């Protein structure tokens, strides 16, 4: 019963458009790549794990 | 020609029986799943069909090719020494191997708590034990039956009584198994027919004729003994597949190499 | 009153269809890829003796939680191999684990239905239940700390419970899924969290209040894993049916799916790179795949685990990834 | 290399694998038995006979230490927590031999055992199957035939004959014949002949396991 | 909660028996360490036992001539004494002791015995006194002839607080964690060499004598210790 009402609640939230939000997410990727030691191997200097 | 033919037999026999060996104890040691007393038993006999296989068969060789041997004076005795002791040592893990799995299969409660590696270590040491006991004695050149009653201990402590053991407690599992479709019961048969079979043909007959030198019952010719001895030595490459081939871990273990 | 569930569905598959102007796949496809991302074994954990069914790696980059079937949990000195504490537990059928975002705590649970909580900064030493959250009538499948006053808990009710260590009863229920939720996943900023459940549908929640923020639909079979994208924007979720979907919860629908016709299994674990672009899920088979996040590509292969990857973990700095698996050890690559 | 501490945290470490090596070698020897059935099957009897979530009960029987897994109270989805059990010696099924004509338990208990035995995680697991109740079903069976829930069934219903064809039908369901093995038992409310009939599956289960160690099986 | 009993006057060359009753925490996984205070001189460590038995270390002054064992299940501490000398007059301590990553060793101490007979790192503190008012903001100097900065990056280097007729109470492990209980008032830093302690809003419970130690390897040495008045 109460399955209609938390989907109409749920059917009221803002709607964004896909464009924007992957461009969002490519721009956040790019910008903490140089940030990521799993894309770009960390040297084993500054490696804890070796 | 003839020479040429037995040369590339002996050593692909003899290069096959070294890499499965080495194939066999990288696979139980790499693989945490076989490590148990049984596996350890089991990777015991493998370095010691190793040992026999990288220390004995190549000088074996070159006296089968060259009968005229003389890399040593001394050098013959511990050769001698060595592989009587190894083969000893072989036989005895098969005994004790096969005493294990007797225990297994009947005492399957009981003998579960003594199941460890401890008790793995201490089978290996007394086999160990048994071989240099059997070896120390004595210590072209080849051992001379010159002592007809060390000859005589040695044949039945080193072959005869560990048949025996052999033969009894693989009937005592049979008779378990049976007791406890056939085609389950047939395979089992079957295999316990193969290990038993192998084993006998291709130790009981150097055996015999070593009686028969011994106790100067006949002159057995130079080209029959080794035939014998080589057809005991291909004991070791044959025992791997019979104590390897039949376990799916094993099997597992060889799939992931 | 369900006669208009169908109504209502049709119109939100418009509205997102309307919304949908592009998608991931033709706007990445300009961005170069990160090609191959080989690893090795830096370390390989060993010490459990059972299969392994989760693990959790610390604020600190460093100590980690792994949980087995012998009824303990075995703290992990990554960096050095040492087991930092040895917690035995109660219940030997343990299938979650949490180490708390400070480290004073540590919870686990399984087919017992209390996320037992360990204090690891015990004044004696040995560690402690601190708490039990019972009230679950189903195998709890997941319990992630919030802080050192707060955790979520989700089972095999098909509900999620928010509860106080402190008081010891729950504060908020969540309620809507329909099958077993299996896996939890805690945004950033602490905010909301998202639960997938065997019905292949995931839900967002709010912690503060209980409200399904929102729903996602799209996998063919039930759900096992779920992870959060690091700006707290997006998550990726793993089910049976063998292909990972990437949900951003602004756009309430999926923008990226990863399969390959070699993978033919379910998934068991999912997790995220630091920076994000580096999708990192567990899978049957016995190996681990990685995949772009943006183009989708499998960057490479996490293969030497000898039984199923049933965890998975990535460090908060993203210095290191630790797999779990059913052969009782853990490697950190 | 390693400093002061590091040595101290490094025998620390080594002192918990001792003691987890021990815990694992005590817990080896250990036997796993999975508790399975019908909500009424009679299981929770069973298990008072011997000794909200999983319960575990440990019993010791001629020097075997056995800990039970009752998961009837599990309601959840069954394939998404039973693979946990994939290291259990033995499965023991409980079913009521009274609940034939009680509603259909009795078509419950057999879809029950189709999913367990045939998993793909119990595939070399044995099953100990357990018949509950037939002091029940020796009486009722009189007034009210087997045939009513099943067609079927032939010849007179009679106690022997009715178990000997349910237990039939029972083992009909195993896919994998060649491979695992049922142990099927009527309870009678003997707890020493019940306990001995279940040390004597789980000798029997130990042994086949070390056969196949030996390739014999 | 640790006992020290065995104590009172002996002659010299003699052997007395020392016993540090453990009640409260899990004896068997902590680890135990000796140190003896004379009535007036700094802190001396005396021997060290590891968990289960399985290391034990003693200091130059005592090797070969002390022996420390423990028994688990009476949760208790021993310390055999034999062929006492004139120096070993000294108020023995017993320290608990947990050694794993983010643990805090030497946080709890024993209240103590008092006993009375008929290459290694040095810690300096030539800053003997420092007089102090409430409220009042005082640096304690530290010292060590060795980099006590390891090659992963923790400085082992221990700070303790012993207030008047009280036992020394840990303050600050590896030179940057605050030990449970302790008021952040205090703060440590200082380089690989250079070691300070930062008291800030000092009051009148902060009196007492501030020891630092080492222990980047045995045997373990405190400083001379500096009185707060
Ligand atoms: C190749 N080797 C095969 C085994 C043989 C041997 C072992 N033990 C013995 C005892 C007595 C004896 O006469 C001979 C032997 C020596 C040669």
């Amino acid at each position: 019963r109460k399955l209609v009402e938390q989907l109409k609640m749920e059917a009221n939230i803002d709607r964004i458009k896909v464009s924007k939000a992957a461009a969002d997410l490519m721009a956040y990727c790019e910008a903490h790549a140089k940030e990521d030691p799993l894309l770009t191997p960390v040297p084993a200097s500054e490696n804890p794990f070796r | 020609t003839e020479k040429m033919l037995i040369c590339m037999t002996l050593v692909v026999i003899t290069t096959l029986t070294t890499l499965l060996n080495l194939a066999v104890i990288m696979a139980i040691g790499t693989t945490k799943k076989l490590h148990q007393p049984a596996n350890y038993l089991i990777c015991s006999l493998a370095v010691t069909d190793l040992l026999v296989a990288v220390l004995v068969m190549p000088l074996s060789i070159i006296y089968i090719v060259m009968d005229r041997w003389k890399l040593g004076y001394f050098l013959c005795e511990v050769w001698l020494s060595v592989d009587m002791t190894c083969c000893t040592c072989s036989i005895w893990h098969l005994c004790v191997i096969a005493l294990d799995r007797y225990w297994a299969i009947t005492n399957a409660i009981e003998y579960a708590r003594k199941r460890t590696a401890k008790r793995a270590a201490l089978m290996i040491l007394t086999v160990w034990t048994i071989s240099i006991f059997i070896s120390m004695p004595p210590l072209q050149c080849t051992i001379q039956h010159d002592h007809v009653i060390y000859t005589i201990y040695s044949t039945l402590g080193a072959f005869y009584i560990p048949l025996t053991l052999i033969l009894i407690l693989y009937y005592r599992i049979y008779h378990a198994a049976k007791s406890l479709s056939s085609t389950r019961e047939r395979k089992a048969a079957r295999i316990l027919g193969l290990i038993l079979g192998a084993f006998i043909l291709s130790w009981l007959p150097f055996f015999i004729k070593e009686l028969i030198v011994g106790l100067s019952i006949y002159t057995v010719s130079s080209e029959v003994a080794d035939f014998l001895t080589w057809l005991g030595y291909v004991n070791s490459l044959i025992n791997p597949l019979l104590y390897t081939s039949f376990n799916e871990d094993f099997k597992l273990a060889f799939k992931k190499l | 009153l369900r006669q208009e569930a169908e109504q209502l569905k049709n119109q939100i598959r418009d509205a997102r269809k309307a919304c949908a102007d592009a998608t991931l796949s033709q706007i990445t496809n300009n961005i170069d890829p990160v090609g191959r991302i080989q690893m090795r074994t830096r370390r390989t954990l060993r010490g459990h003796l059972a299969k392994i069914y989760a693990m959790h790696w610390g604020t600190d980059s460093r100590l980690l939680v792994s949980a087995s079937q012998d009824g303990k949990l075995i703290i992990w000195d990554s960096y050095t191999t040492n087991k930092v504490h040895a917690i035995p537990l109660r219940s030997s059928w343990v299938m979650t684990c949490a180490y708390a975002p400070s480290g004073n705590y540590v919870a686990c649970g399984g087919l017992d239905n209390i996320c037992s909580i360990y204090n690891l900064k015990t004044r004696e030493g040995n560690v402690r239940v601190s708490r039990e959250l019972a009230g679950h009538t189903g195998y709890l499948s997941c319990c992630r700390f919030l802080d050192d006053n707060q955790i979520v808990t989700s089972s095999g009710d098909t509900t999620c419970a928010l509860w106080d260590i402190e008081t010891g009863q729950q504060t908020t229920t969540f309620t809507g899924h329909t099958g077993d939720v299996m896996s939890l996943s805690l945004a950033p900023d602490t905010r909301l969290f998202v639960s997938g459940a065997c019905d292949a549908s995931a839900k967002l929640w709010d912690v503060r209040e209980g409200m399904c923020r929102q729903t996602f639909t799209g996998h063919e079979s039930d759900i096992n894993a779920i992870c959060f994208f690091p700006n707290g924007n997006a998550f990726a979720t793993g089910s049976d049916d063998a292909t990972c979907r990437l949900f951003d919860l602004r756009a309430d629908q999926e923008l990226m799916t990863y399969s390959h016709d070699n993978i033919i299994c379910g998934i068991t674990s999912v997790s995220f790179s630091k920076s994000g672009r580096l999708l990192l899920a567990g899978y049957d088979d016995f190996n681990c795949n990685v995949w772009d996040a943006l183009k989708a590509d499998r960057a490479g292969v996490l293969a030497g685990h000898d039984n199923r990857v049933s965890c998975l973990g990535v460090t908060d700095d993203g210095m290191a990834v630790a797999t779990g698996s059913w052969d009782s050890f853990l490697k950190i690559w | 290399t390693l400093s002061a501490e590091d040595k101290a945290a490094v025998e620390r470490s080594k002192m918990i694998d001792r003691n987890l090596r021990e815990d694992g070698e005590k817990a080896a020897r250990e036997v796993k038995l999975l508790l399975l059935g019908a909500g009424e099957s009679g299981k929770n009897t069973i298990v008072k006979q011997m000794k909200t979530g999983i319960v575990e009960t440990h019993f010791t029987f001629k020097d075997l230490h056995f800990k039970m897994f009752d998961v009837g109270a599990q309601r959840s989805e069954r394939k998404k927590w039973i693979h946990c059990f994939e290291g259990v010696t033995a499965i023991i099924f409980c079913v009521a031999l009274s609940d034939y004509d009680l509603v259909n338990r009795m078509h419950a208990s057999m879809k029950l055992f189709d999913s367990i035995c045939n998993n793909k995680w119990f595939t070399d697991t044995s099953i100990i199957l357990f018949l509950n109740k037939k002091d029940l079903f020796e009486e009722k069976i009189k007034k009210s035939p087997l045939t009513i829930c099943y067609p079927e069934y032939a010849g007179s219903n009679t106690y022997e004959e009715a178990a000997a064809y349910i237990q039939c039908q029972f083992e009909d369901l195993n896919k994998r014949k060649d491979t695992k093995e049922i142990y099927t038992h009527f309870t009678c409310s003997t707890d020493t002949k019940n306990v001995q009939f279940v040390f004597d599956a789980v000798t029997d289960v130990i042994i086949k396991n070390n056969l196949k160690d030996c390739g014999l099986f | 909660q640790l006992v020290e009993s065995g104590g009172g006057l002996v002659q010299p060359g003699g052997s007395r028996k020392l016993s540090c009753s453990a009640s409260g925490f899990a004896f068997s996984s902590f680890g135990m360490h000796w140190v003896r205070q004379a009535p007036e001189k700094g802190l001396e460590w005396v021997a060290y036992i590891s968990s289960g038995s399985g290391t034990i270390y003693y200091a130059d002054t005592v090797k070969g001539r002390f022996t420390i064992s423990r028994d688990d299940p009476k949760n208790t501490l021993f310390l055999q004494m034999t062929s006492l000398r004139s120096e070993d007059t000294a108020m023995y301590y017993c320290v608990r002791s947990i050694y794993y990553y983010g643990s805090s060793p030497f946080d709890f101490w024993g209240q103590g015995t008092t006993l009375t007979v008929s290459s290694d790192i040095v810690m300096t503190q030539a800053t003997s006194s420092v007089p102090v008012t409430p409220g009042e903001s005082v640096s304690i100097s530290c010292r060590s002839s060795k980099s006590l900065l390891h090659s992963n990056g923790n400085t082992y280097l221990y700070w303790f607080l012993q207030r008047p007729g009280q036992s020394p109470q840990l303050l600050i492990y590896r030179m940057s964690n605050l030990a449970s209980g302790v008021p952040d008032r205090f703060s440590g830093s200082g380089s690989g060499t250079a070691f300070t302690l930062t008291i800030s809003r000092l009051e009148a419970e902060d009196v007492g004598v501030y020891y630092c130690m080492q222990h980047l390897e045995y045997p373990l040495t405190f400083g001379a210790g500096t009185k707060l008045e």
